[PDB]
């Protein structure tokens, strides 16, 4: 499971992961404190422990790891992926792989979050060396976006490699 | 370049 949008992903307790947050679809550091899918065991014992779905078709519950103020906040498998740790290099940017990566949306020169996108045009000059992506926030997509910051593009982590 | 920071919320 490598580049290519490799569709991945399971966590666990203290499993660092990345999170979207559902407001401006940004992905940032999260530290997991709970993996569980809410059956209160299959008809409701006051206990709420077992799960009804596999560790990776479960539910995730964040404490974020930068952000420790907005405390433990739930996401889904797909809207969660694991610290994304390793580097996409210039030359390994696919055109359609699904990326989190350094954009700001408030100012696209700038560095924010790591906003999720897929690779949608590569270019170089003598001066400058860039990517275009299609960029997705949690309401709205911004089509063929300049990426500056080219270092430190993340891909979709293993489940437990 | 290799370096990872945030920035705000709209949360």
């Amino acid at each position: 499971g490598m580049w290519d949008e490799t569709e991945l992903g399971l966590y666990k307790v203290n499993e660092y992961v990345d999170a979207r947050d559902t407001n401006m679809g940004a992905w940032f550091e999260a530290q997991v404190v709970r993996v569980t899918r809410k059956a209160p065991s299959r008809d409701e014992p006051c206990s709420s422990t077992s799960r009804p779905a596999l560790e990776e078709d479960v539910i995730y519950h964040v404490k974020y790891d930068d952000y420790p103020e907005n405390g433990v906040v739930q996401m889904n498998s797909r809207d969660v992926r694991a610290r994304a740790r390793t580097i996409i290099k210039w030359q390994d940017l696919e055109v359609g792989q699904v990326v989190m990566l350094n954009y700001n949306p408030d100012n696209p020169k700038e560095r924010g979050f790591w906003y999720d996108a897929e690779i949608s045009r590569k270019r170089e000059t003598r001066t400058a060396r860039e990517l275009y992506a299609n960029v997705v926030l949690g309401d709205d997509s911004l089509n063929d976006c300049r990426i500056i910051f080219v270092d430190e593009v993340f891909k979709i982590e293993r489940p437990g490699e | 370049a290799r370096t990872k920071q945030t920035a705000r919320k709209s949360t």
